[PDB]
């Protein structure tokens, strides 16, 4: 039914929202309100879904998440890979509450972890980012086993993507796994 | 004018002509933080660090207009220009903004550069023991008459 995009400030949520629809680069600013749009898949069936993007500001994240988690069918959490090492704690704290509020639902939706800004060589690998997330969340749960997404009863995936892609947006768009995941979960 | 942007409440920039004069790295992010948290309400206050910034809200279509000038003193024609450009936007681009969905906004393209430049030219041309004394007599008066 619905796919909700979540992430911190300057995480590329607006860019991911716009690239999957138009494919032409547009200047973006800080999200302070919501944005919902209808998108039809490129397959033969042409199923129509609603993409909903919420502001990444801490002052409005919960107020909109607790209201929009009633009709969410899938969730995509976008994590900045270039600036992950300097904000490990914040994204982990956000994900800690995101997981609880998602588990509180009647039907468990699908989870995507989009390690954005993969164009920069500083961006870390998805496997290493997942390992770091597990290590940090194990301590977050304390503050009998280390946290494992396999133990977590959710359909969680980890992928790599980039909206602007640095020099990669001049000719095409480096978004290939996201559409395949959307088709798989469609 | 040295900086001017028109972006929606959804964090998408619709049109700008900043050019090489100014780069919109973080001049509007601080203004957004001030509006969301500080709730300025100080009649276009909060110059950030190097240039004065002023804003205008549009709750009818969820839009904001931002104009940035240098910290040097500037005339009051900026607010009139902002009102005029907002009214022109509402008059002409009403079809896209009235629609709630952002798909129409994404599809539409606005060629507002020439009209804004003409407005800027007009604005620049305009810029260039109570002691009671008394007497020793009495008053005199008469009376009215009726049926
Ligand atoms: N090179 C590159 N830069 C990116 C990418 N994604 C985001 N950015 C950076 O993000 C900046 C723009 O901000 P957005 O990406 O729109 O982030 P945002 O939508 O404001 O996120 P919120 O603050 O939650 O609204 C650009 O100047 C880019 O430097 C990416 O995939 N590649
Ligand atoms: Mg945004």
């Amino acid at each position: 039914r619905a796919v909700l995009l979540v992430g911190l400030c300057d995480s590329g949520k607006t860019l991911l929202f716009v690239r999957l629809l138009t494919g032409l680069y547009r200047d973006t600013q800080t999200s302070i309100t919501d944005s919902c749009a209808v998108y039809r898949v490129n397959n033969n069936r042409g199923n129509s879904l609603t993409l909903i993007d919420l502001p990444g500001h801490e002052s409005l994240r919960l107020q909109f998440l607790e209201r929009f988690k009633s009709s969410a069918r899938a969730i995509v959490f976008v994590v900045d890979s270039a600036a992950f090492q300097r904000e490990v704690k914040d994204v982990a704290e956000f994900l800690y509450q995101v997981l609880i509020d998602s588990m509180g639902l009647k039907n468990t939706p699908s989870f995507l972890i989009a390690c954005n800004k993969q164009d920069i060589a500083m961006a870390k690998s998805a496997k290493l980012i997942q390992q770091q997330l597990e290590k940090e969340l194990n301590t977050l749960r304390v503050t009998g086993k280390e946290f494992e997404f396999s133990q977590l009863p959710l359909k969680v995936e980890f992928l790599e993507c980039s909206a602007k892609g640095g020099r990669g947006d001049v000719g095409s768009a480096d978004i290939q796994d996201l559409e395949k995941w959307l088709a798989k979960i469609a | 004018l040295d900086f001017f942007t028109i972006f929606s409440k959804g964090g998408l920039v619709l049109w700008c002509f900043q050019g090489v004069s100014d780069s919109c790295t973080g001049p509007v992010n601080a203004l957004i933080r001030s509006v969301l948290l500080q709730e300025r309400g100080g009649n276009n206050s909060f110059t950030h660090e190097a240039l004065t910034l002023k804003y205008k809200l549009d709750n009818q279509f969820e839009l904001v207009f931002v104009v940035g000038f240098q910290k040097i003193l500037t005339l009051t024609y900026v607010d009139k220009l902002i009102d005029d450009v907002h009214r022109l936007f509402r008059d002409k681009y009403r079809t896209e903004i009235q629609q709630q969905s952002a798909l129409s906004l994404l599809n539409g393209t606005f060629d507002f550069q020439n009209d804004f430049l003409r407005l800027l030219r007009e604005a620049e041309e305009s810029s260039k023991e109570k002691g009671k004394k008394a007497p020793r007599v009495w008053e005199l008066g008469g009376c009215a008459n009726k049926e």
